[PDB]
């Protein structure tokens, strides 16, 4: 890792980038998920810019798969109790 | 007492783990950046010399 | 410092014999105001020997069994555990499931399989993922098994993903699968969400290994 | 300052050194002229560059 | 003091077949350079190889000249005929020509074969013939050679002859470490060819070269120690030098405690020998035939 | 077919520094095997320097002993540079032993059965007094390059000295051109090294070319 430029390309704010990579890092750091990329033992952070360059991660896709996998959660909990 | 595993454990949190380099009379912004270190036997900072 | 021969029990009239741990020399103690608290330190990392040695004891009491836990930290490659009793377990990441992931404030049940020579004691090693982890599990809904009522033989299932199994039954009005299923599978959809997502599913065993 | 040094010998032009006129089937074998001694650094040459 | 860091070669990291990028790890300090610098040295100054040495066209006298029908001149000819790749066997010359009224390219395909001349790369282009009342035709010379022969050294023409495989070859030592070793040097290769031959071999025929130019050149210890030399004071050495005992093997011939049949060992003298142990070294109820094991002898 | 280079005349014109001189060569392999041979050479080399001191009245290489005009970390220098060549050890320790007013020469050390001082004016120190003694224990190793005190003692007595472990001093190469044998375009390398007197010449460009077709192993059948 060198340069971040089309991680801007694709997030064209520059400071959302930090709000995506950081939301995604929390996730594959302490919430253990797996990363979406094949890793060469990177820091979790330069993963999650990784991510962000293939553009198969960014704040729609992350609120996206987090009210399905509270749905889910949630769904998994009404059928438990009915 | 700095044993022989700990190089390799400092190896592994360096990795990919920037530091910031700031002189000391700051005068603009340019004054303040960051980096990625690499570990040098010696008791100096190599900086960049375009930088 | 700790060496006799026969050569010297004659300076003792051979009273000596082969093998003996006889004592013929004395120590002190380490001191003062000082020495103490490292003295009571040291007592506390006695104490903490003798409490390993203790919760080893405890485990083999049991050696493995279909026992829950809940999540308290999150390592690399490993779950821990936190039991009744102050007692911990780890869960390997190998022997869990690949997509069905765990975290901290979830309750997992399932049988461990080390409680011998682990590491300064013996740490609960459990294995969610192994067939007879699911054993009981069904049992734990429907008791007749329990009670041997339903005849459950092998267990081929693929923990993680599919979990199909035949189970047998004296012919006496039972209805193996049935009582395994319960009330529109009340019984089947405990299993089905119980360690995770699974497609468990039993067959009505008829007779020999042609029917199987 | 040492690498425009550098840059500012390494492009320039004398009017008679070693190499002088010869022709050139690109910058590789440039480089492998110059590092053999067969050609002076800054003697002005036909090559082809694309 | 004669055995230092043996490197091997850890990957060969490689672009297409006539180009390779070679480390080396680890090397000991100071010798990257030198071992850059010679098989550098020998690949870019001395292979043995084979290219055009002259070209004389049938109808041209000059260097700078121009036949009718052709697109370049005949500069840009000799250019393009400074990058054929010709392997060739064991004939130190051979000849070749080129007779050829066609339309459009002529590729490195439309010369003459004569047996022995293998050519690797048909794709390349000599010239370009612009009509069809117009003919190309030569004598295009190949022979063996050691290097690299200007034309302003040596109706004909000159070329510059380019006999080695290699066109580019840069080292780049960076540094590597070892566990407990501080500073050493990591020799990095970046090499093409022309495409006579694959990189590694050319690699392993300069290691060959300058290898062939270097052919004219290239029993227990303190039971044999005295029983003064024991770490104890010396009463507990006179203990066994009552017996004329001074070595500690003649101490361990007479089983662990069998001085304890004598007078001549005293209260503190028993406390002594179970101390003058150490780390088993003597007493321990030895038995030889009168001194010497099998290390203990001669030589 | 390339002419291998074989050494025809060791000129020791000096006892110190000597000429040795390689023929034929063709073109190109001068510089190489000069600047190479010289690298190896000044590189690593096996000398047989000294490490560690022990003066009989001193405790620490800061203090000064009674009647002798130089301080103990003077000696510690002097006996740094010390020339001396060692033939079937690995290590060994020499005696010194000296009573009377003058100086401490090197030749003043009782020498073993294989240690050969190769340089016997050496002073160490001078004496000053008539009954004041120096009575030291020098401790004198093989190695390899430079080894200083802070890499690498156990009671308060010892001096570590740091230690250089290397016999020569310069190397310089000169190419020129060669006669017949009935060929031109072939050289002559002809170096002259710079020992110290503990390497023999022709064992040093032996131990040389050993280390370097040694370091090309690696990729060589």
């Amino acid at each position: 890792r060198v340069t971040v430029q089309d991680a801007v390309e694709k997030i064209g704010n520059r400071f959302d980038l930090v709000l995506v990579a950081a939301r995604r890092a929390r996730q594959m750091q302490v919430g253990g998920k797996d990363p979406l990329v094949p890793e060469e033992n990177d820091k979790t952070t330069v993963i999650a810019l990784r991510e962000i360059e293939e553009g198969l991660i960014n704040n729609q896709i992350l609120d996206v798969r987090e009210r399905q996998e509270q749905q889910e959660q949630e769904a998994a909990e009404l059928q438990a109790v009915t | 007492r700095e044993e022989a595993v700990v190089w390799d454990i400092l190896d592994e949190v360096i990795r990919e783990h920037p530091v910031l380099l700031n002189r000391a009379p700051t005068l603009h912004r340019l004054g303040i950046q960051a980096f990625e270190p690499v570990l040098i036997e010696g008791k100096a900072i190599q900086l960049h010399p375009l930088v | 410092t700790k060496e006799i021969t026969l050569e010297a029990a004659r300076y003792e009239d051979e009273s000596l014999n082969l093998g003996d741990y006889v004592e013929d020399q004395i120590e002190s103690v380490t001191f003062d105001r000082i020495t103490t608290q490292t003295a009571k330190q040291v007592i506390v990392q006695k104490v903490r020997e003798a409490e390993r040695a203790m919760v080893v004891d405890q485990f083999r009491e049991h050696e493995g069994e279909i026992i829950t836990g809940v999540v308290k930290k999150v390592n690399r490659d490993n779950i821990s555990l936190d039991l009744g009793n102050n007692a911990e377990a780890v869960i390997l990441r190998e022997d869990m499931l690949p997509r069905e992931n765990f975290r901290p404030g979830d309750r997992v049940r399932g049988v461990l399989y080390s409680v011998r020579p682990e590491a300064r004691g013996a740490q609960l090693f459990v294995t969610r993922s192994k067939p007879e982890m699911l054993i009981e599990l069904f049992r734990i809904e429907v008791p007749e098994i329990g009670e041997e009522v339903i005849e459950i033989k092998a267990a081929a299932r693929d923990p993680g993903s599919r979990a199909k199994i035949a189970v047998k039954t004296n012919d006496k009005r039972i209805d193996p699968v049935g009582a395994c299923v319960g009330m529109r599978g009340a019984r089947v959809q405990a299993v089905s969400t119980e360690l995770g997502g699974e497609r468990i599913d039993i067959v009505l065993w008829d007779d020999n290994p042609a029917q199987f | 300052q040492d690498v425009v040094l550098g840059l500012y010998y390494m492009t320039r032009d004398c009017v008679n050194a070693k190499g002088e006129g010869m022709v050139l089937t690109g910058p590789k074998e440039a480089e492998r002229l110059y590092r053999s001694g067969l050609a002076s650094l800054h003697a002005r040459v036909k090559v082809r560059i694309t | 003091v004669t055995e230092f860091l043996k490197p091997r070669l850890v990957d060969i990291e490689q672009v297409s077949s006539t180009h390779a990028k070679v480390t080396l790890e680890p090397l000991e300090r100071g010798f990257g350079h030198t071992l850059g610098n010679a098989l550098r040295r020998i690949l870019l100054s001395s292979m043995p190889g084979c290219a055009v040495t002259e070209v004389e066209i049938d109808g041209v006298l000059h260097e700078y000249s121009t036949k009718e029908g052709v697109q370049e001149d005949i500069l840009e000819i000799l250019l393009n005929l400074k990058g054929l790749a010709v392997r060739v066997q064991g004939k130190d010359e051979v000849i070749l020509t080129l007779n050829k009224s066609g339309i459009g390219p002529v590729t490195a395909a439309d010369i003459t074969h004569d047996g022995d001349v293998e050519i690797v790369k048909p794709q390349h282009v000599i010239c370009h013939l612009t009509d069809e009342n117009a003919s190309i035709s030569m004598r295009i010379k190949v022979q063996r050679g050691r290097g690299y022969v200007p034309a302003s050294t040596r109706g004909r023409l000159l070329v510059d002859a380019c006999y080695s495989p290699v066109e580019r070859i840069a080292y780049n030592v960076e540094a590597a470490r070892v566990e407990q070793r501080t500073d050493l040097d990591k020799l990095v290769i970046e090499m093409e060819t022309n495409g006579t031959i694959d990189p590694e071999e050319a690699i392993r025929r300069a290691a060959t070269i300058l290898a062939e130019q270097l052919e004219a050149f290239v029993f227990d210890p303190i039971l044999l120690r005295p029983v003064d030399d024991l770490e104890l004071t010396v009463r507990s050495a006179n203990c066994l030098k009552a017996e004329a005992i001074h070595y500690i093997g003649d101490l361990v011939q007479r089983t662990e405690v069998e001085l304890l049949k004598t007078p001549n060992l005293g209260k503190k003298s028993l406390t002594e020998i179970k101390d003058v142990l150490a780390s088993r070294g003597l007493s321990l109820g030895m038995r030889l035939e009168n001194w010497p094991p099998a290390s203990i002898a001669d030589e």
